[PDB]
């Protein structure tokens, strides 16, 4: 076949994919689709380890021309490729991070608002702003007695299947 | 109607008075801490000053460079071993250098006093200059240098190994993500103040012990200005001490970021200079216990107290994981040469004197499996062999730390031997240690590095080379070496030959 | 001692023998040229690419980087160290970029170091010549301790509002330009200060605290609008380039020469200050040479990209809008300066001359590269609504 | 245009020659048995702001030299 | 070869193990300070000192010479190679002398390379910057053009007025001194070519040529005294002091700095020239350089000499007199000029009072040190008697 690190057959199976993402719409349902499968600690699997970064990036690429093709100049300033009004999501959310009652439920808010918002879905300047606020909450959530719980219960917090130990 | 001027002093006593109050004026970044608006700085600097100040230092240095050093030969007559290191040495710190750039931008964003926020933009200037400085050593060493693969082309073939990964940890990712203040402290009141700064020194004396003077006339010149950063990892805590939030989070942003610092540097920078030289200045093991313990967590340190700083509650196990690690890593390091961008050898019956003397029973255990691997042919092409095969007949997985991205074998090593393995969400993650577990635990998210054999696996070794980069000018010879002789290079086609196909070790888990 | 205890392998007899034998007969590849597999610009490789292409550690995933995989460490939260999520902007490869000056570090702290020794000459020969004698204390006291001194708090904020460039930029030759363009706006906020300083050592009486021409910058009306567009270019963006696009291609090309050209560098040596104009001098060749550099970065590289261009170009025209409005707003308000002027001083023509040079620079040098339809007469007349 | 420009050495000397005038005393004060023709030229058209600017650039290096590596 | 073929005694171990064990353990003299034996002007022994002062092998009959016997080889006819001969003035010692700014070849081109760059940096702003739209172009075509040009030719003939002083000053610290202030003339005349070719560049129809700037100076009418009084200090003096003194303690200290500072430095500000201002910033910066060093050589040196002081004086008066008559005719002659500008430029008011500030600061800082009792009411009244 043809594997390699920086050029393999998934990536190009996900260009050609991207290739015929040709409304906002589709593409912007199909870069927060990804999002939700390939991203982050909770993604849905783990099979695109290795190429989703640079595939997320494509399809980044690809909704981005698209909305700027289809959004008039205030609305791609202010709202999210999916047409909501982004201060109203970045605001909602942050409400919500000031509510959470402990850093797991935080961290959720948190993890989730990037999956669902990272440019280009909503405009750069309301995402890190959303980062700046809502960072600062999840690290004073977690950094708050960070040591006190102890590894072994730690482990079971996060819920991990502890696999193998030795010391 | 008498010659008169203004000077930098005169000019900056103002500056604080430049920033101005409005609703939106604040840091764009998220941070648990809030720097006092009040906040002074250490220098009284001003651009054009600090602009000055800066080209007198380039003139000496640039000038002895390009004349006296060059009609010397000073880019030859260094130990081949040395050549190798600083390939390594100075690429590495290269990148420290430059996010540390965008770390003290992300510092003076944060900053909202004038005078701080002119301290750390100085910094962003000289690590703007650092950079381009470790770049110029690179750049003259592969110019006029015995051997340049690796030395011209370090920015891409750095990629292939393992190495690479938990230097952008500690000198890269670590400077500029997160808490800018956790930041700060990573850079800054670690980082410099624990190992660069004494790194930088004792650098300049091993390079030239090793026949190498130009990597001092650089390092040395480096070394003034970051007396200035100092200055900026002091005022950091300063500028935070009388926020209540301080009490809560300095002293775990502070342990963390000295765990992270210390996990990569007392075992790698130990190998560089033990290993990467024929001739030796002083065990690691001693300059280690100066650094760490002596003169950073217990006299640096401890001036902060007055703050609020403690003493990293992690120094305890740090030292203890310390003593051998470095030894540990070499013999990873070099059982996968193939990986590098740099030449190595195996220790000479001289230094392996040294090292029974200055660590014993490091013969019985290293000693023993240098010779055996000796004696397997790995220094020849023909022999068909690579330490790592020796690795994979003993059963000695080699594991990369999920958090620090260092390489261990909990099966072998001499120090540590602790080994975490868990499964979530569909991944397996393994761990050296409590406190890189507990990073990951805390913050899964934060740490999502894949590592070599993830990347890799399935893959054979020489197309992965190949596809990296990793040859020399003639497009078959490889960068890296498993001895630093001119005679008997191995090929890309020495390497396939060995039909070697990476996996990944955690799978072998149920 | 006289010879010292440390022992060089370059020196040492024993240890440089040692040394020598190890040596191989020749280089173990003939290839000495760091950065070779870089794609120069030029006709042969530079200094300035060699030790500055690839410095940073991006990987495939951010267009041009060679490295691969995730960073090791990212914030609480998942955010990258470095991602194409902190600006609108997209490009083939962020590593295009090169400052047409070619500027790495050494040159250009050199360059600025030769500014400072000779800056202080000339003050030293111009207080020792006592030019200072024809120069009208109106204008003086007035002008450039006031207005001269509060526009030193536009420069100031422009040079914040790369604070966070200078932590985003996704390439080594962006950040590097990012930096000395923010640079060179601190210097220049630092030498209205400097000539502020100046004249107090000169002229009896003259104050140097920044406390009125910071008044005036907080609260007169001259600046107004110039600090409402400031403080938004400064702490109300978040995306790296639309803060230095909107900074160099559109509020400082308008207001910033304006103020700097057609205002004080135009009427100054009308009241026989050679002083002032000395200083515009260096801001002005600082605002050309951050101009190449702006235009190979947004124009050349971005708004030319060859997948990108019409993308970027409607972004950057986005924000061409978005930032024209408050620019001419600040135009405005600094209208009201000219009734302050002794009568005689200047008169509505050349006035509205003045406005149309910029304008009319700003259309050919910026506008007209991303194709933005600007309307000379209609923003001239706009901002002339301002004269009082 | 606005095209950046400035002005070398060269395009200075040029007419460096035609510095000197006719005059009176216009001659050597001291005793020769030659005559150096007034139409002389020079070989390197050099002006003293780029003649300064060449020296000290070697300045730089020796200086650098001396007072750092060397000393070392 | 890698290693080449030429062994060296620092690095060869060989040859450096031989040269090891010639050296003594210790320095064979503490005393490592070169120029020790010279009496230092401030402090501490300055670099300047010790790398010039006694570098002349003057011999004990030339006023601190530290040498003893004649000259090896003389001129034909028996003229020593340096003489007591060559001045009228007389002194306990000609190695007293040193420049304020302590200048030696180093720091000199140091400081004219960075006005060098720093020129031609402006220069590529300046156009750049479009900042000669606003310059009067009459002012431009004609009174920088012909009048500034045709002064360049006053500067060089200064400048070659030192060629005698190179080759007769009786000292080392003079030698550099004088080399240093005539170096710093032709520059200037250089630099007003300079302008003249960039102009040509940036406005078509401007011609470079010196033609018309000759023209003016050989047979113009504006310039005439100025040049006879030229001439005259240039190939009509044979003594290296009285032309040194002459030219910089009285003509150009009175022609040169009306022209210069209260003409075109005042005047073409109100033209929208900052341009030539920009040139003659070096101008002045440079006398006032030069100045300090005539002042330590003619008045600390020689006008208060422990043992001619009276003598020196009562020559320079004389001197000061001889040619304080010139000068008033060159700066009558220039007058003729004001009649050339454009109406409302300046009035006679505004003259006078530029008058006396050049007569009040010369009496300041020249005729009053050797006590020359002028009279600044008839200067300037016989000057003035030649306006429009
Ligand atoms: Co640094
Ligand atoms: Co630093």
């Amino acid at each position: 076949a043809k594997l390699g690190i920086h050029s393999n057959d998934t990536r190009d199976a996900w260009v050609n994919k991207i290739a015929q993402l040709n409304t906002l719409e589709k593409a912007a349902e199909m870069l927060k689709q990804f999002r939700m499968d390939h991203t982050t600690p909770f993604r849905n699997s783990y099979e695109l380890d290795n190429d989703y970064l640079w595939i997320e990036a494509k399809l980044e690429e690809k909704v981005a021309v698209l909305k700027a093709r289809a959004f008039n100049e205030v609305d791609f300033r202010h709202k999210t490729a999916f047409g909501e009004d982004a201060k109203s999501v970045l605001d909602g959310t942050v409400a919500k991070m000031n509510a959470a009652k402990d850093k797991w439920e935080a961290e959720k808010i948190h993890i989730g608002f990037r999956q669902a918002y990272k440019p280009p879905i909503m405009p750069v300047n309301y995402f890190l702003d959303g980062e700046r606020q809502l960072g600062t909450r999840l690290m004073e959530l977690r950094n708050l007695n960070y040591y006190d719980t102890p590894l072994e219960e730690l482990r079971k917090q996060r819920g991990v299947r502890v696999v193998h130990l030795q010391s | 109607r008498a010659p008169t001027s203004v000077n930098a002093q005169e000019v900056h006593r103002w500056l604080q008075s430049f920033n101005w109050d409005f609703k939106n004026n604040r840091t764009k970044y998220a941070t648990k801490y809030k720097m006092a608006n009040e906040t002074k700085e250490q220098f009284k600097l001003i651009a054009k000053e600090y602009a000055r100040m800066e080209a007198v230092k380039d003139e000496r240095q640039f000038g002895s460079l390009q004349d006296a050093l060059t009609r010397l030969n000073a880019g030859v007559r260094v130990h081949p071993k040395w050549n190798e290191t600083m390939k390594v040495v100075s690429n590495f710190l290269e990148v420290g250098e430059y996010n540390a750039i965008a770390a003290t931008g992300m510092l003076w964003d944060s900053a909202q006093a004038a005078e701080q926020k002119n301290g750390y933009l100085a910094q962003v200037l000289d690590e703007i200059r650092h950079t381009h400085q470790c770049a110029y050593v690179n750049y003259y060493f592969a110019k006029n240098g015995q051997d340049p693969a690796g030395h011209n082309d370090a920015r891409r073939t750095r990629t292939i190994g393992p190495l690479w990964k938990g230097m952008k940890r500690v000198f890269s990712d670590g400077f500029i993500s997160g808490d800018a203040v956790e930041c700060s402290l990573n850079l800054q009141l670690v980082g410099e103040a624990c190992f660069t700064n004494p790194l930088i020194v004792a650098v300049t004396e091993w390079a030239a012990a090793n026949g190498d003077e130009i990597t001092p006339t650089v390092f040395l010149s480096i070394e003034t200005d970051e007396l200035r950063h100092m200055a900026n990892g002091y005022q950091t805590v300063v500028s935070i001490a009388n926020d209540p939030a301080s009490a809560k989070y300095l002293n775990t942003d502070l342990n963390n970021a000295f765990w992270t610092q210390q996990k990569y540097f007392t075992p790698v920078l130990g190998m560089l200079f033990e290993y990467g030289s024929k001739f030796k200045v002083e065990p690691w093991v001693k300059t280690w216990d100066r650094w760490v313990y002596e003169d950073w967590g217990g006299i640096w340190i401890g001036r902060l107290g007055k703050y609020g700083v403690e003493s990293p509650r992690s120094l305890k196990d740090a030292k203890q994981d310390a003593y051998w690690a470095h030894h540990d890593l070499y013999l990873l390091a070099y059982a996968l040469w193939p990986t590098g961008f740099f030449r190595l050898a195996l220790p000479d019956q001289e230094e392996m004197e040294w090292f029974e003397a200055n660590y014993p029973g490091w013969y019985d255990h290293y000693g023993k499996i240098y010779e055996e691997w000796r004696a397997r042919g790995c220094e020849d092409p023909s022999s068909g062999f690579i330490p790592l095969m020796w690795f994979i007949e003993n059963n000695h997985p080699i594991y990369i730390d999920r958090v620090s991205q260092v390489p261990f074998c909990p099966s072998l090593a001499k120090g540590a031997s602790t080994l975490r393995v868990h499964e979530y969400n569909g991944e397996m993650h393994t761990f050296s240690d409590q406190w890189g577990e507990r990073m990951w635990l805390a913050e899964p998210e934060r740490y999502e590095c894949q590592n070599i054999f993830e990347q890799y696996e399935g893959r054979e070794l020489s197309e992965v080379i190949a596809e990296l980069h990793g040859l020399r000018s003639d497009g078959k010879t490889l960068i890296a070496q498993p001895h630093v002789r001119g005679d008997k290079l191995w090929t890309l086609d020495d390497i396939k030959r060995l039909n070697c196909v990476f996996k990944n070790p955690v799978k072998a888990f149920n | 001692s006289m010879l010292g205890e440390r022992r060089r392998g370059l020196t040492d007899p024993e240890m440089a023998e040692v040394i020598l034998k190890a040596l191989p007969e020749a280089p173990l590849d003939g290839n000495n040229k760091m950065g070779y597999f870089v794609t120069p610009r030029w006709k042969r490789l530079t200094e300035y690419e060699a030790l500055t292409v690839y410095a940073q550690p991006n990987a495939d995933w951010i267009a041009g980087g060679l490295d691969w995989g995730d960073w090791t460490q990212k914030f609480h939260g998942g955010r990258p160290s470095w991602g194409n999520e902190t600006t609108e902007l997209r490009t083939v490869d962020w590593f295009k970029h090169r400052d047409p000056l070619r500027r790495w570090h050494a040159p250009y702290v050199k360059d600025k170091a030769e500014e400072w020794r000779y800056t202080d000459r000339f003050l030293q020969g111009y207080s020792a010549d006592g030019q200072i004698r024809a120069m009208n204390p109106t204008w003086r006291d007035e002008f450039i301790n006031r207005y001269w001194g509060a526009f030193l708090f536009n420069e100031y904020g422009l040079f914040n509002a790369h604070s966070q460039g200078a932590r985003e930029a996704l390439s080594d030759v962006t950040r590097v330009s990012l930096a000395f363009w923010g640079f060179d706006k601190i210097d220049i906020a630092q030498m209205i200060q400097l000539e502020r300083g100046f004249l107090a050592k000169i002229v009896p009486g003259f104050d140097e605290s920044t406390a009125v021409p910071k008044a005036e910058w907080t609260n007169g009306e001259v600046y107004k609008s110039a600090r409402l567009a400031v403080e938004g270019l400064w702490q109300e963006v978040f995306d790296w380039n639309e803060s230095a696009f909107s900074v160099h291609a559109v509020y400082d090309a308008l207001f910033g020469q304006f103020v700097r050209r057609e205002f004080f560098q135009r009427l100054a040596p009308r009241f026989g200050d050679n002083l002032t104009p000395f200083f515009i001098n260096q801001a002005q060749t600082y605002f050309q040479i951050a101009k190449q550099g702006v235009q190979d970065l947004y124009y050349n590289c971005l708004g030319d990209d060859p997948e990108f261009s019409d993308y970027n170009r409607t972004v950057m025209r986005n924000w061409t809008g978005k930032w024209l409005e408050p620019t001419i707003a600040a135009l405005r308000d600094f209208m009201g300066l000219f009734a302050k002027l002794p009568a005689g001083t200047t008169d509505k023509e050349e006035i509205t001359a003045s406005l149309y040079r910029v304008v009319d620079d700003w259309i050919e040098d910026y506008a007209s590269r991303i194709d933005f339809k600007a309307d000379r007469d209609q923003i001239v007349k706009a901002v002339l609504a301002g004269l009082k | 245009n606005r095209a950046p420009t400035s002005v070398n050495a060269q395009e200075v000397h040029r007419w460096l020659q035609s510095f000197n005038w006719d005059f009176k005393n216009n001659r050597t004060k001291y005793a020769t048995k030659y005559k150096m023709a007034n139409e002389t030229k020079e070989q390197f058209k050099l002006i003293a702001k780029e003649y300064a600017r060449m020296e000290a650039v070697k300045d730089e290096r020796q200086f650098g030299s001396l007072q750092d590596a060397l000393t070392r």
